[PDB]
């Protein structure tokens, strides 16, 4: 157990790294973002599990659901992002500097 | 035995690092397929398989839609992979290292309540109901139904205006 | 005719027949001439863990009787 | 702290059932009506006490009375009782609908003789 | 105020509607044929897709 | 002697799909009034190996342009998982019984998916990837239909478990209460395969091969039993969950029988349909199964989980 | 946009943080704090021009990552004590991260890189939402766990959100930046007192929003964006110098105006905690604040830019703006101090 | 409107099917006489033990033993 | 135990069909043998470019359909709970819902692929 | 048919359950006794062991009230051997 | 609690499931049960400041229920021990710890 739960909080402590710390690309990020969700997803299940507390089980499942309408919605604004400049990368949305 | 659940930690750690590592979004989906996997595989080793199962379908659903897009938005002439950089590479070896180097440092220094190699697979199913019918993980899970309405409803309402906004957004 | 066809039919319907008397009947010869107990739930389980304990050999379909309580 | 109470060793024996799970299913139905008493008294000890040291002599007690109902059986009804609960351990659950032409005649057995 | 950071900035539109590069199209081409069982065997047809 | 189970549930799946694929050519031949194989051996039951022999005697391709650890790794899981989903299977006892077998049904078929799409991407070929995205149409149109179906089928077994399916149709079919679920499910089933009509993942008449055009003898053959094992699996699925074999605990043979005859029937039937039908066009599947089938699939899913209410049929937990 | 999917957005942003306020669990003021994240995108990204699509990349991204950060947060306070709302007994490193996350959320510095962009890119009424009802769920969350949260983190939050807001829209054209820093330097006022007092910053928030509301408002009534554009107000509505006037020096915090309540209550709960430094640097850093208002003003109305030929037409046209909740608030904004006791307790 | 619910049934019967069972399935339930049958059949389970209470001698609506006829029969759901 | 044995026997199978496919036969590679094939004439340019998603929106839609789904799913179980009227009400919203957000997707012509 | 099968189902589940019912007693006090005898053979032993090693009290609990905590599986299956421990933890989970 | 608006209501709509304590599906019990009802119970009409000095003992007792860091504790030291005396030659295992026991029943 405490070092399942070290393991997965690495694990998200190296997802946000990632999401942090930018590349070109953007969806990259957003598969980081939707690494965070899955070791959060873990633990939470596996915390329910050990303490045997099936009336917080409802719980991760909304996690999934909330991080999946994010991704949809990061996804949209890939999507015109790409319209607008014909690539997804960072460097590019640049312009609000003023 | 014993190493199981610690290899299947591990196997999660190096793929999230592998992820955010950032190659081309079809091995990080890859990366993340395989973490999901291992997801699964641990929390059937806790004791519920209605969850892993559940993330598992998600996820897949999921890369399935980010490799559709990302071959449409997020490729390149050449993509990079994790040997393609000799410095990627060297930092997920490196990364690799670092988990080896704090897992044996710790068990060292540190006390037992986060790693302890020796007393593995001690701690994984502390407490069980050795008499019991009723323990799947998807009577919780249904509790939303009966008892945790107020779940469903922000679920279903946030999927609701998912809809509409996914939509407002993408109109042209 | 229509009748050349059944050679490839039977071979695959002899096929798809093996499987489940095999596992059947490896079944019945591994677990004591009985249908492998099926754990859906702990509480089967903590039976059969039981029978494996009372049993003099560690098995669960070694079934100890009336035979047993004198 | 404080130390924490084990009984011995021997405190803590009975005579054993060492008797398989076909079979107890196939006598529970009848274990019930005959033993409810003992078994009510041991498990509300258990339940009120929330301690398995302080509630052991009823359990004893419980092992008891399923002996003596056991030997009621092995006395007068050993045979029916035997084909039912060997058609009854077949099962992969050991379901009663598929021996339920035994089952009546173990339970006329008893219906008569005891 | 200016600096030498600040001097290449240009005051944004009043509209926010930025004049941006016409990001020309890039149409997949393909080779449609010949050896294509669809196309009758000396056929060629390259065009392009969007999609 | 459960490796000796293992041997007893693979060789024979691998041998059935080998003479699926004889029994396919045979049968559209005597459609198109043709015979189909019979000189290789006596009415043709060698031209399976024969194939399969010359493909793995044959120089394999290793392009240029292409990622060769996806290349290779495709046809494995293909391979693997085709497999692997019928261990599950009770015909009537299961090599492994699992509570959430539906669900690892779902879950290992929407992986099978990906051996396409990592198939068709590491190519690096236009037509390969097409069939790629072809692939992610077609799953995207028929996951959300299959799950829905499932469920509301499940509401009357009470578990997601394959072996109450059994004792709930002891008596009768499901296919009474659920023919037009059956019906859906059959559809979908046909789409999940990417067989006809809905051989687009592979159109030969639009893309020459599709994720296949790369891919030469060896691993082209384990794509090509990895869908004609599949092809029979599904056919397994519908017949132990709408059709039910006769279950007398006394008498499982006769189960494994039965089951064999309507899972035969059924795929029969798929190659009817191959040879009876022209092929779809990938954006009036999804037209189909979001305007047609997901509509009455949710209303039947409504029905159903009604109709164990007002009727105090609910069925149990084990 | 047709009125079910306005209907379907606007409840969301509503709901979004009525639920986080109303709710006991922290589970649900995330799932909160991701209803207004998800349903504001679409009202940005409506003008549908590329500063409008990277202003919604930049918020979304940056919401995101402070929401799995308070989730993760949660999670380790459910793993520890078994609970799910915090307690006495949490890790500070928990209480801290998510200190960090919710500030993240809101913009303060030096997490605030995002805010002026974000604000410059969407149009007004946005902003306004942005910068009044978006600043909520956070501050309740940070109320309902203020004797938890550390003093040293919110503190050098505060001072320098302060420095950063007022060095920053010092030099800035454009008005939505000023109101950016703005935000950023008022929301460093509300976080400074949160954990000695927490029914001020609740004060200073509605104050602010009572405040920036009608500055807005005016904004939009000549679609104004620059110094420049509010320097033509004298030809356009010059009825409404005095208001914005009134209410510029009122936000920079100068007597007799209610904007110099919030300042002067939380230098006073501070010092009575031996704050005296940060309070000190506080108001002199408010001063330039100030300034910026001051030379606002300047251009507005104590002096008389230039103007063109052709806002002659807009003499000769009617306006229909502004409404009757512009003027209620600008004078509930200025000539309120009297009330003060009222407002403060 | 019969023309158009006609027309409908010719060209797009799907939807009719959607609707018309979507209104069954939620009438249904407020139609049968077996409906309150549900909820008992699921609360008659005993999934976990019948924990038993203690003799203050004030429960006389209360067995003393399964046989005893007191309380609870299921004769409903023996004959239903 | 067992599943993990099957998995692997199949894993194994696979590999060793592929080694003696890549190890058995007679090779000869030359460039324009292993080029790759774009209808007996060159590729004009890489297969690794952006290509044009028309059913975005469809998919992006079967993301929260797929969640949907994870939340019907528990019903089985739900079915077995005394509170049998809530259960009822809550997945006739749910599915009631759902319908309304396809019906509204529907009409403003999102299903529709872009052209 | 399958509102009348299900019924059906549904009593014979009430039959099977009532089984389970009339036996959990005898269950209860067997793994009540057994759990007390593992814990008494691991304190003989434990007394064995740390027989020497300074300021150690056997039986000393890690908790300062005096009710009885159920053990966990670590305590009960420590000193045993791997596999009578590992089959405690993934014995059900890895099907009979 | 910003807005006690279930309290003014009289509802629960995420308040009923919080902790460990509260009601589970078909009246199982999560772990800890009794620790987290004691703590509870005595932190209940004094305040968090209080209870955080007066329910020290309670919640440290829950705290190891839960966490369980010197049940591992005192088993790594047994086990450590154990294994120092089998290398220099000191103790045996008994048949019951070496798989050879009497399994009773
Ligand atoms: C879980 C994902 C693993 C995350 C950590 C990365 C570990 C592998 C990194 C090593 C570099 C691999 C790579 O990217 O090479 C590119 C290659 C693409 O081909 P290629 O570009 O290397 O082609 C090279 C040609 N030769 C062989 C002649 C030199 O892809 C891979 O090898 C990695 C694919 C990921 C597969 C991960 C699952 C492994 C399954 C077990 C076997
Ligand atoms: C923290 C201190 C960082 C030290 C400075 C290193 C700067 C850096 O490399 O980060 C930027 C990098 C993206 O760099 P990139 O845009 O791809 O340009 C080529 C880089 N020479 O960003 C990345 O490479 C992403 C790194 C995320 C994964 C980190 C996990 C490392 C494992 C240990
Ligand atoms: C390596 C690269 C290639 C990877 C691809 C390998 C093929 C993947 C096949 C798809 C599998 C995805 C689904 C996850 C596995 C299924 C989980 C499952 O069915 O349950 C696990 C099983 C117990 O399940 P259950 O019956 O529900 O519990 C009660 C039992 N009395 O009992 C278990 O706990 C066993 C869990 C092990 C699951 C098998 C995974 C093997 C991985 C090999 C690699
Ligand atoms: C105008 S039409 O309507 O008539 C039109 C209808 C379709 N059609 C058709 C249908 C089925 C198969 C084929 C021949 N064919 C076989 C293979 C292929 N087969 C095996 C294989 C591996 C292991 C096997 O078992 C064992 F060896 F034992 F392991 C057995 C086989 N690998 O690859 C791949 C491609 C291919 O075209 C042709 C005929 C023509």
């Amino acid at each position: 157990m405490p070092s399942t739960f070290f393991n997965l909080t690495m694990a998200f402590s190296l997802s946000l790294l990632g999401t942090l710390m930018f590349r070109s690309h953007l969806m990259s990020t957003l598969l980081c973002l939707e690494g965070m969700v899955l070791s959060l997803f873990i633990m939470t299940s596996v915390t329910s599990l050990n303490s045997n507390s099936m009336s917080s089980m409802p719980i991760p499942i909304t996690i999934l659901v909330f991080a999946a309408c994010e991704a949809a919605v990061g996804l949209a604004l890939l999507v015109k992002v790409s319209n607008t400049y014909g690539t997804d990368y960072v460097q590019n949305l640049n312009l609000l500097q003023c | 035995m014993n190493n199981y659940i610690f290899v299947l930690s591990s196997l999660f750690l190096v793929g999230c690092l592998g992820l955010a590592l950032k190659p081309s979004p079809i091995y990080g989906g890859l990366g993340l397929i395989v973490s999901g996997f291992v997801g699964c595989l641990m929390v059937l080793g806790f004791g519920g398989s209605f969850l892993g199962l559940m993330v598992f379908l998600i996820y897949l659903g999921g890369m399935l839609v980010v490799f559709g897009y990302t071959t449409a938005m997020a490729t390149e002439e050449y993509p990079e992979t994790w040997g393609s950089n000799w410095l990627i590479l060297g930092f997920l070896v490196l990364g690799v290292i670092m988990e080896v180097f704090l897992i044996c440092v710790l068990n060292y220094y540190d006390e037992v309540g986060v790693i302890n190699l020796d007393g593995l697979g001690d701690w994984l199913m502390y407490e069980v109901d050795d008499v019991g019918v009723m323990l799947e993980g998807g009577i919780g899970v249904a509790a939303m139904y009966s008892c945790a309405t107020w779940m469903m409803v922000v679920a279903g309402w946030s999927l609701f205006a998912g809809i509409f906004i996914i939509i407002e957004i993408t109109r042209d | 005719m229509w009748f050349e066809i059944l050679p490839g039919l039977a071979i695959m319907g002899v096929c798809l027949v093996i499987p489940g008397v095999s596992t059947a009947y490896i079944h019945k010869f591994t677990n004591g001439g009985k249908e492998k107990r099926v754990a859906r739930v702990q509480y089967q389980w903590y039976l059969m863990e039981r029978d494996r304990r009372i049993s003099g050999v560690n098995r669960y379909y070694v079934s100890k009787g009336l035979e047993n309580i004198d | 702290p404080g130390i924490v109470e084990l009984p011995t060793l021997e405190e803590l024996k009975v005579e054993e059932v060492k008797v398989s799970s076909a079979v107890l299913k196939a006598a529970a139905h009848h274990y019930g009506a005959q033993c409810d008493k003992t078994n009510k008294e041991f498990m509300l000890c258990r339940w009120e006490e929330k301690d398995p040291r302080r509630c052991l002599k009823e359990g004893k007690l419980v092992n008891g009375c399923a002996l003596n109902f056991f030997r009621q059986i092995k006395s007068h009804c050993a045979e029916p009782f035997t084909e039912y609960w060997t058609c009854l351990d077949y099962s992969n659950m050991q379901l009663f609908r598929h021996c339920r032409q035994q089952q009546a005649k173990f339970d006329q057995c008893v219906l008569d003789k005891l | 105020y200016p600096s030498k950071e600040t001097a290449h900035w240009k005051p944004p539109p009043w509209n926010d509607v930025d004049i941006l590069k016409e990001k020309a199209v890039t149409n997949m081409t393909l080779n449609f044929g010949p050896q294509h069982p669809a196309a009758h065997g000396v056929l060629r047809l390259v065009l392009e897709l969007s999609g | 002697m459960f490796f000796i189970n293992i041997l007893t549930l693979l060789v024979p799946i691998l041998i059935a799909m080998a003479f699926l694929t004889l029994v396919e050519r045979k049968i559209l031949g005597y459609m198109q009034l043709r015979k189909g194989p019979n000189i290789v051996g006596p009415y043709g039951i060698l031209q399976p190996f024969a194939d399969a022999m010359k493909l793995f005697m044959k120089e394999p391709m290793r392009p240029l342009t292409t990622s060769m650890s996806l290349f290779i790794i495709a046809p494995t899981l293909s391979l693997t998982l085709a497999l692997s989903l019928w261990v599950p299977l009770p015909m009537p006892h299961p090599l492994i019984n699992l509570n959430l077998g539906i669900l690892f049904i779902l879950a290992t078929s929407s992986l099978s998916v990906y051996s396409i799409l990592w198939s068709g991407w590491a190519s690096n070929s236009k037509y390969s990837l097409f069939g790629a995205l072809r692939a992610v149409a077609q799953t995207i149109s028929y996951e959300v239909t299959m799950a829905i179906i499932l469920l509301s089928v499940l509401l009357m077994n009470g578990s997601y478990s394959l072996q109450t399916l059994i004792t709930t149709q002891e008596h009768m079919w499901l296919l009474l209460p659920a023919w037009p679920m059956a019906m859906m499910w059959f559809i979908s089933t046909l789409a999940e395969t990417n067989r006809a009509p809905f051989d687009l993942t592979e159109g030969e008449s639009e893309l020459v091969s599709g994720f296949n055009v790369e891919y030469a003898a060896g691993p082209f053959a384990l794509f090509f039993m990895a869908e004609y094992t599949n092809i029979i699996l599904m056919n397994a699925l519908t017949t132990i969950i709408f059709l039910g074999p006769l279950y007398y605990i006394n008498l499982p043979e006769l189960y494994s029988t039965n089951f064999m005859m309507e899972a035969l029937l059924l795929s029969s039937t798929f190659l009817w349909i191959r040879a009876s039908y022209p092929r779809f066009r990938y954006d009036q599947l999804m037209h189909l199964l979001w305007k047609n089938f997901l509509p009455l699939t949710l209303a039947l899913c409504m029905w159903h989980i009604s109709l164990p209410i007002f009727t105090a049929g609910v069925p149990p937990y084990m | 946009m047709n009125p079910i999917t306005l209907a379907i957005i606007y409840f969301t942003i509503f709901l979004g943080p009525v639920i986080t306020m109303s709710s006991t669990n922290l589970m649900l003021m995330w799932v909160g704090l991701e209803f207004s994240l998800l349903a504001i995108i679409p009202m940005l990204i409506n003008k549908k021009n590329p500063r409008s699509t990277e202003a919604a990349t930049k918020y979304f991204v940056t919401q995101a990552t402070a929401s799995m950060i308070i989730l993760l947060a949660i999670v380790l306070n459910y793993k520890q004590l078994g609970t799910w709302m915090f307690q006495q007994q949490t890790n500070g490193l928990i209480l801290n991260m998510t200190l960090m996350a919710l500030s993240m959320k809101l913009g303060l510095a030096p997490f605030h890189f995002w805010l002026p962009e974000v604000t410059q890119g969407i149009p007004l009424h946005m902003g306004l939402i942005l910068l009044t009802w978006q600043k909520i769920a956070p501050l309740s969350i940070l109320i309902q766990i203020y004797p938890l949260l550390n003093s040293t983190i919110i503190l050098m939050l505060a001072i320098t959100s302060i420095f950063m807001g007022a060095w920053g829209g010092l030099n800035q054209t454009q008005m939505r930046k000023i109101m950016a820093y703005s935000s950023i330097a008022h929301m460093g006022w509300m976080l400074a007192i949160l954990p000695y007092n927490p029914s001020l910053t609740l004060l200073n928030l509605m104050i602010y929003i009572i405040l920036t509301a009608p500055m807005f408002m005016a904004l939009m009534l000549n679609n104004s964006m620059t110094i420049n554009s509010i320097s033509l107000l004298w030809n356009k509505t010059p009825a409404m110098l005095t208001m914005i006037s009134l209410m510029l020096l009122s936000l920079g915090g100068l007597p007799p105006l209610t904007g110099f309540l919030p300042k002067w209550i939380i230098i006073t709960e501070l010092m009575k905690n031996n704050c005296l430094i940060m309070a000190t640097l506080m108001a002199m850093m408010a001063l330039l604040n100030l300034f910026f208002y001051t030379r606002l003003i300047y251009s507005t109305s104590l002096t008389m830019f230039p103007t063109n030929n052709n806002s002659k037409m807009m003499t000769h046209q009617t306006k229909t703006k502004p409404n009757l909740m512009f003027s209620t608030l600008a004078i509930m904004s200025t000539m309120t101090l009297p009330l003060a006791p009222q407002l403060i307790t | 409107i019969s023309a158009f619910l006609k027309n409908a049934w010719a060209k797009e019967p799907v939807l009719v099917v959607s609707f018309s069972v979507w209104g069954l399935a939620i009438i249904m339930p407020m139609i049968s006489p077996y409906t309150k049958y549900a909820s008992m059949i699921n609360k008659a389970t005993p999934y976990n033990y019948p924990v038993p209470v203690r003799d203050d001698g004030n429960m006389p609506d209360v067995p003393s033993h399964p046989q005893d006829p007191l309380g609870p029969s299921l004769d409903w759901l023996k004959n239903l | 135990m067992n599943l993990y044995t099957v998995i692997f026997i199949n894993i194994l199978l696979s590999l060793t069909l592929i080694l003696v496919a890549f190890w058995l036969p007679q090779m000869n590679l030359y460039s324009e043998k292993a080029n790759p094939y774009e209808c007996g004439f060159d590729p004009t340019s890489s297969a690794r470019l952006p290509f044009s998603m028309k059913f975005f929106l469809v998919a992006i839609t079967f993301l929260l359909f797929d969640l949907e789904i994870a939340l019907l799913l528990p019903l089985p179980w739900a079915i077995q709970t005394i509170k049998t009227s809530t259960m009822m009400i809550m997945a006739f919203i749910l599915v009631t819902i759902l319908s309304l957000g396809l019906a509204y997707e529907w009409t403003q012509k999102g299903l529709e692929w872009t052209e | 048919r399958m509102m009348r099968w299900n019924q059906e189902r549904r009593r014979l589940l009430i039959e099977d359950l009532e089984a389970r019912i009339a036996l959990m007693p005898l269950f209860q006090a067997e793994k009540d006794r057994r759990t007390l005898q593992i814990l008494r053979e691991n304190l003989e032993e434990e007394a064995i062991i740390m027989k020497d090693v300074p300021n150690w009290k056997v039986g000393e609990s890690v908790f300062h009230t005096t009710r009885w905590v159920p053990p966990l599986i670590g305590e009960m299956y420590g000193l045993r051997t791997k596999e009578e421990m590992s089959n405690a933890n993934f014995g059900f989970t890895w099907y009979t | 609690p910003f807005l006690d608006i279930q309290k003014k209501l009289g509802i629960s709509l995420d308040r009923h499931f919080m902790f460990l304590s509260a009601e589970q599906p078909y009246k199982n019990a999560a772990r800890c049960h009794a620790f987290e009802k004691e703590w509870i119970e005595c932190a209940h009409g004094i305040g968090g400041t209080r209870a955080k000095k007066e329910c020290k003992i309670e919640f440290d007792d829950f705290e190891e229920c839960l966490l369980r860091y010197k049940t591992m504790r005192r088993m790594h030291d047994i086990k450590k021990q154990r294994e120092k005396l089998m290398k220099e030659g000191k103790y045996t295992p008994p048949p019951h710890h070496s798989g050879r026991e009497e399994p009773r029943p």
